[PDB]
RNA sequence: AAUUAUAUAACUUAUCUAUUUUAUAGUAUAAGUUUGAAAUUUCGGUUGGGGUGACC
RNA sequence: UCUCCAGGCAUACGCGUAUAACAACUCGGAUAACCAUUGUUAGUUAAUCAGAAUAGGCAAUAAUCACACUAUAAAUCACCUAUAACUUCUCUGUUAACCCAACACCGGAAUGCCUAAAGGAAAGAUCCAAAAAGAUAAAAGGAACUCGGCAAACAAGAACCCCGCCUGUUUACCAAAAACAUCACCUCUAGCAUUACAAGUAUUAGAGGCACUGCCUGCCCAGUGAUCACUUGUUCCUAGGGACUAUGACGGCUAAACGAGGGUCCAACUGU
RNA sequence: GAGCUACCUAAAAACAAUUUUAUGAAUCAACUCGUCUAUGUGGCAAAAUAGUGAGAAGAUUUUUAGGUAGAGGUGAAAAGCCU
């Protein structure tokens, strides 16, 4: 979103101009996910995928900023979690096929715990943490019982 | 004729036009409430 | 082909599912825990909710095919509001009956005898008409919702004053808003009648037969008229969830099992809500036929045969000013075929009690042209209304 | 010219506008505009028999008040449940599973008077 | 806020209550001027796909009975209720249509042209060239959108290689497939053009509001001198 | 009037998807060309006032 | 008790204690008496007045005293088929001389019934001056007044010219008209669907112009032979050769009618 | 900000008597309007009062709720209205 000078001379009027990307919708197949997605994609991304020698390579290689998409980041977490867990759900009943994919992308393997917190926003991460730490209050009855038993046991000791 | 009597009171008309639910309908109306809360007004709306 | 219902008025399609769901192996993070909507989290998917117990206030019925009484065969039900496109002709085909114009001579001759004439008959009828239309309500112009029942009720309470001459009239009593139904088949089509019949008058003894056996047999020559391309089921309610019931109008053990007459009232104020003459008589036949058929089934069982003792039922239909009189004799219960012994029906149509009523004087240039009273009052109509009543006793 | 500062109540507005003064509902409105009261929704005051009651509204000045000690959960536990466990511990007839024997309630569901969420009024 | 009254999903002969828009859009702004007011009118749903078989009925030519020819306030022409089988529908009425007459709806396409009485729908291929037709449709199974105004008629100019040329009332010639079905004859109320409104208040009844009171070429640079 | 003018409409080359050996199709776009719905800004000086002449 | 005036009682919207008694005599009522004011205490009582379960199927036939009678602008849940439940009285409105107009404002304010049986008081005491405002009466004359018969009149009758065809609409608070709309007539645009137009389709929809109506009336209408050939015209191929060519942008005006229009004239009438 | 006002949608209400006839016709109240003169002019009134006038079954008036918002809305066009 910017301005241009009519006839490309600064002595002419200043005119509003917006430059738009020639969006295209295509179908892409992810080996790690074994699913085909339909996505709005620019010709630039197609070249980047080709230079990355595969759609799956493109998602894993590209950092969070360069990717510039929340949908892409979710794919990054899904692929990373798939490789991290070595999930048998990938190409079931064909272990040979599954091993090939995992080995081909072995370089990007990272610990399972770290993979979970990939691409999440602050609110989504906050929600994830709150759920993990949610616990119903412990009845005081039990708490006092534990203290009483320990004191009695120690005294008998 | 004789002016000065434009106000023809109707509670249904009044509450629909400048009421609480009407103000909250739009963000532009919610920002009317938000400023009024900042000033300290007794009544934020009708 | 034009599809009815503009899309803008139809409920919009649900928003597309969040893309996080599409990715396999990823557990979406939603606002389920928060217990409230937030725009920046994925939309939760909830399982269907079951209360665990039944609340009558919020009971919801099952779909049609899941109903216990659902049947693939279609059942055509005729009710009050149903209007036959072909009028009488369609009604004749459904009930397998032949039409005779005019009331039976036996009924007509009953009132020709001056002994049956009531004292001050002409004057009392005029009072009833005047009472019906003007004097009964505080208002100026009573509506048809209050003077078509009044006129019919008043006349019946006048004809029923002849108990003094004939003590035999004490063996009858009436009812209101009774329920009559029957189930019968015509040329592979299942037909039912479900409709109340206002007030029913019932007697302790059956009505004398109107037509002789030879006349009943002679009906075989007559052939039911057909009305191609209109189907017999036009304007009938096609029902796929139904039960087979046949109620006379009362229960078993009623002291007066014999139905004398059925009265039909059109109390709708607006003309579109009021049946036309032709449709009214067609309604009378099916409703009158049903009551006769149900009792035939009750007495002689569910078998189909030509009845040894024909059943006779009478009906009176009116809108408060125009009266239609009906006498029906049921000769057979084997209606499945269109050829055979046929029922006989006698119809007296378009009997005007009075042409018009003025409740306020018509004044032109300070001259009272028309008085406040019934115009062109016809006493003959009441006599026919008296003949049907007296029939079966005198 | 409408008064914005006065409270909005049912006395004001047209006939159609109505609202309660805070009275608790005691019935249901069925179809055809018929009200059907429910006996259970009508509160019933449980009033004790005061015959032989030795307590009156006022207290004698001579009587000396005691030290205020707001009751605490620990204090109640020591009085009620601790002695049973202490004696049972010496006898050895104590296990974690049977805390209900001393009065523990695993869940409030099934109780007529639920402690939380409270299903009974004052 | 503005929900069009045209929300009824299922066809029914019963008249449906209408709401007029006064010309206003769904936003409340006027998109067409001169529209506002008039008598309250009830919509009578019209079926223009003449050959529509009844539920669970074979797709073969069938006939129907013309019950009545009513006056429709929502159209120039007068509709006629037609009853056949176990259903009732409203259709546009031809000039000479009378109550009690039987009309023929025939999808069957005949190699040889057969003379057709007024009001019987037949495929354009069946109709001999030159027959007056109405309720013509662009594509088969699309309902009628042409020559459905009072007194209008269309001419079947030429049938060649399964294509039919129809001279529309405006004299525009439109080609459609011979499979298209159009009923014969001109539409009713032929004398619609001959009516005289007479009084301004009459147009105000119809919903036509008064008009407003508000009361070229560029010469080339060489031609500026001569003007 | 001067300067612009992805309101609209249009077409041209490209991008791009179908297709046939070059080909005619279209086009979440860009670069042009053509109209202008509009936006922005302006009202030199001297001639006892004015239109016409003029003059600086 | 007397004299006189002639929109009153409810309802809705609205207002929110201005209702009622007692007590005060600071403030409010534009002055007093008395309170509408101040303080305290009270108040408006409803099962009838008023306000606030589910799934299917299917409706051609106005109103007007609805009969006759016609017309055109085409016009208000029920009833069925099944499922579910089987005996109830809570909640809220209710007062007043009241509302919109800074005011106890000669203004504004919808419906029902009635027109005095209901509701009210034009004058604080005085006084008879001028000027000013309003009402009534007039000798003789009768528009001689005046920009104009403005206003008034014991009159309220008659004809004319101009302009617009008519009913209608407009600058709220200086112009109500000759201006705008208007039927009829004319021109331009569009061959079509699921939110205006329009659930419509060229006798239709949009846009704009103009009083219509019989009558005079524009031009335009290849030339000559005579449905026929040449000369033209238009195109190509090179001055030749082919090819082809079978009354509508204008007036008078109807002509009558109608006008709180702009001008006139007679008659009556009158303090002009 | 459309409780005034321009326009529209929906749900509603009012119209006596007389003569024509069968109606944007006639006489004339309620009711709507606002031609003329007079008074008023810090007025009762930031547009009223007293008379006199126009329409009064219709393109009629009125009530209730809703919609159209300033680069705009509405307009039987007065550059009229939109507190
Ligand atoms: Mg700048
Ligand atoms: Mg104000
Ligand atoms: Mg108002
Ligand atoms: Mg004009
Ligand atoms: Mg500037
Ligand atoms: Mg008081
Ligand atoms: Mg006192
Ligand atoms: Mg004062
Ligand atoms: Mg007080
Ligand atoms: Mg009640
Ligand atoms: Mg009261
Ligand atoms: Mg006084
Ligand atoms: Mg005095
Ligand atoms: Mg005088
Ligand atoms: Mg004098
Ligand atoms: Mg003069
Ligand atoms: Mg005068
Ligand atoms: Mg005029
Ligand atoms: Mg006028
Ligand atoms: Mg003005
Ligand atoms: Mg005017
Ligand atoms: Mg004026
Ligand atoms: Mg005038
Ligand atoms: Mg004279
Ligand atoms: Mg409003
Ligand atoms: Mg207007
Ligand atoms: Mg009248
Ligand atoms: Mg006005
Ligand atoms: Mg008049
Ligand atoms: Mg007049
Ligand atoms: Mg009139
Ligand atoms: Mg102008
Ligand atoms: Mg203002």
């Amino acid at each position: 979103l910017g301005y241009r000078y009519a006839n490309n001379d600064k002595l002419s009027k200043r005119v509003k101009k917006v430059w738009k990307p020639q969006l295209f919708t295509r179908e892409l197949y992810s080996e790690i996910l074994d699913k085909k997605f339909t996505v709005t994609v620019t010709m630039r991304t197609l070249d980047l995928i080709d230079e990355a020698y595969g759609f799956d390579f493109y998602i894993l290689k590209t950092p969070k900023e360069d990717l510039g998409s929340k949908f892409g980041m979710d794919l990054k977490r899904g692929m990373l979690l798939r490789l991290a867990r070595q999930d048998p759900h990938l190409h079931p009943e064909n272990p040979e096929r599954r091993a090939a994919i995992y080995d081909k992308y072995r370089s990007f393997v990272i610990p399972e715990a770290e993979a979970e917190w990939v691409g999440l926003t602050l609110e989504e991460a906050l929600e994830k943490q709150r759920l993990l730490e949610e616990k119903d209050p412990v009845p005081l009855f039990k708490v006092y019982v534990e203290e009483l038993v320990q004191r009695l046991q120690e005294q008998v000791l | 004729r004789a002016r000065g009597n434009e106000y023809q009171p109707s509670n249904i008309k009044r509450k629909h036009k400048h009421g609480w639910v009407r103000r909250l309908s739009t963000p532009a109306g919610v920002q009317v409430i938000l400023r009024r809360m900042l000033k300290g007004r007794k009544s934020l709306s009708h | 082909a034009y599809e009815w219902g503009v899309r803008s008025t139809r409920k919009p399609e649900p928003r597309p599912l969040d893309r996080v769901y599409e990715i396999p192996g990823l557990e979406p993070i939603t606002y389920e825990g928060k217990k409230h909507f937030v725009p920046w989290l994925a939309r939760p998917i909830f399982p269907p909710w079951e209360r665990g117990w039944n609340d009558p206030r919020f009971h919801r019925a099952a779909p049609i095919h899941e109903q216990t009484l659902y049947k693939e065969e279609p059942c055509y039900i005729f009710h009050q509001r149903c209007r036959l496109l072909e009028g009488m002709k369609q009604a004749l085909w459904l009930t397998k009956t032949k039409l005779i114009e005019g009331l039976p001579k036996k009924v007509l001759s009953l009132v020709d005898d001056p002994a049956n004439h009531i004292e001050n008959q002409e004057q009392r009828v005029l009072d009833i008409i005047s009472h019906a239309r003007l004097w009964h309500s505080t208002e100026d112009i009573p509506k048809r919702e209050t003077y078509c029942p009044l006129i019919v009720d008043s006349l019946i309470q006048l004809c029923k004053s002849q108990i003094l001459k004939h003590p035999s009239l004490a063996r009858r009593t009436s009812a209101q808003n009774c329920t009559l139904a029957t189930t019968w088949n015509r040329e592979s089509l299942l037909l039912q009648v479900r409709g109340t019949s206002s007030t029913i008058l019932s007697a302790k003894d059956p009505l004398p037969v109107i037509a002789s056996r030879e006349e009943v047999e002679a009906t075989r020559s007559h052939v039911l008229e057909t009305f191609y391309p209109i189907s017999p089921t036009i304007d009938l309610q096609e029902c796929h969830v139904y039960e087979v019931k046949d109620d006379t109008g009362f229960q078993e053990g009623y002291p007066y099992p014999h139905p004398h007459t059925l009265y039909f009232l059109e109390k709708a104020n607006l003309r579109p809500q009021r049946f036309l003459p032709e449709q009214l008589r067609a309604k009378m036949l099916l409703f009158a036929f049903a009551n006769a058929l149900a009792q035939a089934r009750l007495l002689y069982g569910n078998t189909a045969k030509v009845l040894e003792q024909p059943i006779v039922v009478q009906s009176v239909g009116t809108d408060g000013r125009v009266f239609q009189f009906l006498v029906l004799q049921l000769n057979t219960t084997d209606l499945a075929s269109s050829e055979g012994v046929k029922n006989l029906v006698w119809t007296d149509s378009d009997q005007l009690l009075y042409r018009h009523f003025w409740c306020r004087p018509v004044i032109k240039k300070k001259v009272v042209v028309e008085p406040v009273g019934p115009v062109d009052f016809q006493p003959e109509t009441f006599r026919k209304f008296l003949a049907l009543y007296l029939h079966g006793v005198v | 010219g409408a008064d914005r500062m006065s409270k909005w109540t049912s006395k004001r507005g047209p006939r159609t506008f109505t609202k309660s003064r805070g009275a608790k509902k005691t019935g249901i409105y069925t179809s055809d505009r018929k009200f059907v009261q429910i006996k259970e929704m009508v509160p019933e005051f449980v009033v004790p028999d005061l015959t032989g009651f030795k307590l009156k509204p006022y207290v004698n000045y001579r009587a000396p008040a005691g030290i205020d000690t707001p009751l605490t959960a620990k204090a109640l536990f020591q009085e009620t449940v601790a002695p049973a466990i202490e004696k049972d511990f010496k006898e050895g007839t104590f296990d974690a599973n049977n805390l209900e024997k001393y009065g523990f309630e695993p869940t409030q569901e099934g109780k007529l008077f639920q402690l939380y969420p409270k299903n009974f009024p004052r | 806020k503005f929900v069009s009254w045209k929300s009824r999903t299922k066809y029914t002969v019963k008249p449906v209550k209408m709401r007029k828009s006064g010309g206003r859009d769904h936003t409340g702004r006027i998109r067409v001027h001169g529209i506002g007011g008039g008598h309250k009118q009830n919509y009578r749903m019209i079926d223009f796909l003449r050959f529509r078989p009844e539920k669970e009925k074979a797709p073969e030519p069938f006939e129907e009975k013309v019950v009545v020819v009513r006056y429709d306030p929502c159209r120039s022409a007068d509709i006629a209720l037609v009853a056949g089988g176990s259903r009732k529908r409203w259709i546009i009425a031809t000039e000479n249509m009378k109550a009690g007459d039987t009309i023929l709806n025939s999808n069957h396409i005949g190699r040889m042209a057969v003379a057709a009485q007024e009001g019987d729908a037949h495929p354009l291929g069946a109709l001999p060239v030159g027959t007056l037709i109405n309720n013509v449709e662009s594509e088969p199974g699309r309902g009628a959108q042409y020559i459905r105004a009072a007194g209008t008629c269309g001419v079947l100019l030429r049938k060649v290689n399964g294509t039919a040329i129809i001279q529309l009332p405006s004299k525009r010639q439109m080609q459609v497939l011979e499979s298209c079905t159009a009923t014969v004859g001109r539409v009713s109320n032929v004398n619609h053009n001959q009516r005289v409104i007479g009084k301004a208040g009459r147009n105000r009844w119809l919903g036509k509001r008064p008009n407003s009171g508000l009361w070229k070429i560029r010469p080339l640079p060489p031609m500026k001198s001569y003007v």
